[PDB]
């Protein structure tokens, strides 16, 4: 989005109840109430690694959430193409019904059901999210994998590697320059070649990541800023819209799918 | 005059839009644009003689090498999966 | 395949916004796309409604969306301002009024009845002429 | 009708996977015959270096051997990783398809 | 030539407002009969 919108002050969605997912204004992040969660459940050291902060803080990069989150329930899926045009969040799902065949006079003549069938539906992930620990699980394995090289990463430096020792100052303590340099030069092969694997590591789940990106970039752009007709693309059920979710190293997405309920067998021609 | 900034960086200009339950806008003019987007769709093919390359031309140096195994032909063969994905590439773009 | 063979439902994929047509041109090593996208320019606030009612019966839009100036309600294509005048072949019936919340009042005007009344002026007229034999 | 047998008539028609099995496979080889390789020692029997030098040097050997069959192992590894996100990609695309 | 095709009126909406304007217009010959 290149205009960074904000939400209206009024909450009159027409019982549709937003509270969950736009941002809380007490909590001196501006980030919403169901990232509260996901946040809670989700220098350099002298080994030599350092970590890079993000350029997109978790401040900023919530405050993208809230403004994708605005345009879709105030502008629709306009905002996506041009400008940004505001229609009330009523008649937003009467098309959203009419992409899925459904004809708009359902929404109308089920209006408070569905509005009431909705906020009790995401009242559910708040428990889901809150009750369930692996549910998060891509997200806490892509951190893990992460770490866990590092943590070899670091770990590979007390092997000898065939080395009278493992601390490169104490070889030059105990041999000469002639002696020592042939030790060093069996330990920085190990070092190297370690490194050399943990680099060819990381560029392998970097691809994976970017491909993931990719992935959700393209979610971002069929499932957020308008409907997708790809089937099972965007959640299991036909498709209505969705709201992204900001989280620690990840994209969290809140598909909104129309699904049938009891049906009724018919004699046709 | 000029000199180093810096500063946090600007998300975008802000626009609070103008919602409310019955309030509507609709688009009297539009403007046919185009943008260009681009896609690397292959990179240049290369062939490395593992031989030619760490024994170039050195009777020794190979006949030392051959001790390596199979190392030289398994990069040679990567490299011509390489090439040949290359064209695939091309071919499966442009041929459509 | 999905912007040159054709067009892309697939919303900010070729190119940014509505795509209608992508032409490829060669590059060294790559392609270059040339997205030829809809993007709307000038827009106006209007004042809607989710419905309209006639005769207690409920009227809702075939294609487009219930529009008004301030004073005369329209339907016109979401994306293009081109107000229509409500029409029962521009609308379908559903349900009544009781149901459909922020509904307001106004007339539909059926193709079919001004058309008739030309006959039905004719048809006094001649009963009319009849009295005179 | 005619996939069946024009699927049993020509042998081009499943080209894909058994590439796909055929590099798994060809991969595998290639790891088991580097063991035969002597990577620049003196042979390449595990156990010959052992009964033919004394301990103060034929770690010295083996050690190459050490360096050697794990660097190739190291390596099929590498092409299984590039082969394995391939799959994935091809995979993720099959899922959509699906 | 539809195989599963089965039996049943198709409704005019044309007709009521003929058949109205039909019934009106039998009492309208019959005021006439009066002179
Ligand atoms: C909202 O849209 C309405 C429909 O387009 C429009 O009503 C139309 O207004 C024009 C004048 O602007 C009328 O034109 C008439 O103008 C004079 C006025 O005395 C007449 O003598 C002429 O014969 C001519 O008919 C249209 O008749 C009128 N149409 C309808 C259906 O009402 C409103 O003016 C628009 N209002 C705003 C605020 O934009
Ligand atoms: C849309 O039009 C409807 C009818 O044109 C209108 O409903 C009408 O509302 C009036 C106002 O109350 C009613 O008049 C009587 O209402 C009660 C009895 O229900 C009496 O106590 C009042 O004193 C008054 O005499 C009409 O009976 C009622 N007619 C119908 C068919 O409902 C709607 O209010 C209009 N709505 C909008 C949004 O314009
Ligand atoms: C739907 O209703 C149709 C109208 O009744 C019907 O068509 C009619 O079918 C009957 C018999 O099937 C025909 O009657 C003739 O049938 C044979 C000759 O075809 C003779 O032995 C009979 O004595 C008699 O002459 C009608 O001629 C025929 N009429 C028309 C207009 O088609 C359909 O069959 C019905 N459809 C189904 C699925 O039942
Ligand atoms: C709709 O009906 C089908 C079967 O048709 C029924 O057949 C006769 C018994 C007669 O009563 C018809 O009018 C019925 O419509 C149902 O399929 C059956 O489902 C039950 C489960 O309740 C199962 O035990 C049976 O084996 C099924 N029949 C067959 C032939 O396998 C179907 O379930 C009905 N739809 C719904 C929503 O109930
Ligand atoms: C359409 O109107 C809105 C505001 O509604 C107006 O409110 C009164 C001023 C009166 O004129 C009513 O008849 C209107 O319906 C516009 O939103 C305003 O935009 C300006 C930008 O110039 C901004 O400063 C205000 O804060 C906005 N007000 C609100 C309540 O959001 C909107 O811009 C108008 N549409 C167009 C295309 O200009
Ligand atoms: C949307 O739902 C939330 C969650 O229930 C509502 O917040 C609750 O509001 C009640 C009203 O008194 C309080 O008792 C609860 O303590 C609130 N929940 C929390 C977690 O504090 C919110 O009011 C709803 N908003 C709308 C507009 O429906
Ligand atoms: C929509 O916009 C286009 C251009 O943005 C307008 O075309 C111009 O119209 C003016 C007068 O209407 C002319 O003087 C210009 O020469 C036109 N431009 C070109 C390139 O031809 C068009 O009029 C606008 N339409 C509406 C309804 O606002
Ligand atoms: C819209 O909201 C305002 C105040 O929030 C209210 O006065 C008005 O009746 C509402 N309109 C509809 C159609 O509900
Ligand atoms: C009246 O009827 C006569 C014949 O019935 C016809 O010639 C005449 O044109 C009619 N005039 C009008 C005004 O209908
Ligand atoms: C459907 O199948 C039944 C057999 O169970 C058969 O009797 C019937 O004719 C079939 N329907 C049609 C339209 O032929
Ligand atoms: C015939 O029509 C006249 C009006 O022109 C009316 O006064 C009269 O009652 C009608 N006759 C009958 C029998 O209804």
């Amino acid at each position: 989005v290149k205009q960074i919108y904000k939400t209206p002050p009024i909450k009159d969605f027409g019982g549709f109840n937003f509270s969950q997912i736009l941002p809380d204004p007490s909590k001196p992040s501006k980030r919403s109430f169901i990232e509260d969660l996901l946040f809670n459940k989700v220098a350099q050291k002298f080994n030599g690694l350092t970590v890079l902060p993000p350029l997109l803080t978790d401040e900023m990069i919530a405050q993208y959430t809230s403004a994708l989150l605005a345009g879709t329930i105030t502008s629709g899926w306009t905002f996506g193409a041009g400008a940004a045009l505001q229609i009330p969040f009523a008649m937003q799902m009467a098309y959203r019904f009419n992409g899925i065949g459904v004809t708009q006079n359902v929404l109308y003549e089920n209006q408070k059901l569905i509005a009431n069938q909705f906020n009790s539906a995401i009242g559910k992930i708040q428990d889901s999210l809150s009750s369930t620990a692996s549910a998060l699980g891509k997200l806490q394995n892509v951190v893990n994998q992460n770490a866990q090289a590092l943590n070899t990463l670091v770990k590979q430096l007390s092997s000898n590697f065939g080395a009278i020792s493992s601390v490169l100052n104490d070889i030059l303590s105990r041999l000469d320059k002639v002696e020592a340099e042939v030790q060093i030069d069996r330990l920085i092969t190990g070092r190297l070649q370690s490194l050399q694997t943990y680099v060819t590591q990381q560029l392998i789940r970097a691809a994976e990541i970017r491909a993931s990106a990719n992935l959700a970039a393209t979610k971002m752009s069929e499932c957020v800023l308008g409907q997708s007709k790809r089937v099972d693309f965007c959640g299991k059920g036909y498709h209505l819209m969705s709201f992204p979710q900001s989280a620690p190293h990840g994209v969290v997405f809140l598909h909104v799918t129309y699904v049938p309920a009891q049906e009724k067998n018919f004699t046709t021609a | 005059s000029q000199s180093i900034i810096a500063y946090t960086m600007s998300l975008g200009a802000e626009n609070s839009v103008a919602y409310s339950n019955n309030s509507i806008a609709i688009p009297t003019n539009f403007t046919i644009s185009v943008t260009t987007e681009i896609l690397p769709v292959s990179m240049t093919k290369t062939s490395v003689d593992c031989t030619m390359y760490i024994c170039g031309d050195s009777t020794e140096c190979s006949n030392l090498l051959l001790q390596y195994g199979s190392f030289c032909t398994q990069l040679n063969r990567a490299l011509t999966g390489i090439a040949v994905e290359q064209d695939k590439n091309t071919q499966e773009v442009f041929a459509q | 395949s999905e912007c040159v063979l054709g067009q892309s439902k697939r919303v900010d994929f070729c190119g940014k916004g509505y795509h209608l047509m992508s032409f490829p041109q060669s590059a060294p090593h790559g392609v270059v796309f040339l997205h030829v996208t809809y993007v709307p320019a000038q827009e106006k606030n209007f004042t809607t409604a989710p419905a309209i009612c006639h005769d207690g019966k409920a009227h809702f839009p075939r294609e487009g969306v219930f529009v008004s100036n301030g004073t005369h309600w329209f339907v016109t294509q979401r994306n293009f301002y081109e107000p229509q005048i409500i029409t029962t072949d521009n609308t379908f019936v559903s349900g009544n009024c009781d149901v459909v919340i922020g509904i307001v009042n106004n007339t539909v005007y059926d193709p079919l009845q001004p058309e008739l009344d030309s006959f039905k002026e004719e048809l006094d007229k001649y009963f009319k002429n009849h009295t005179s034999p």
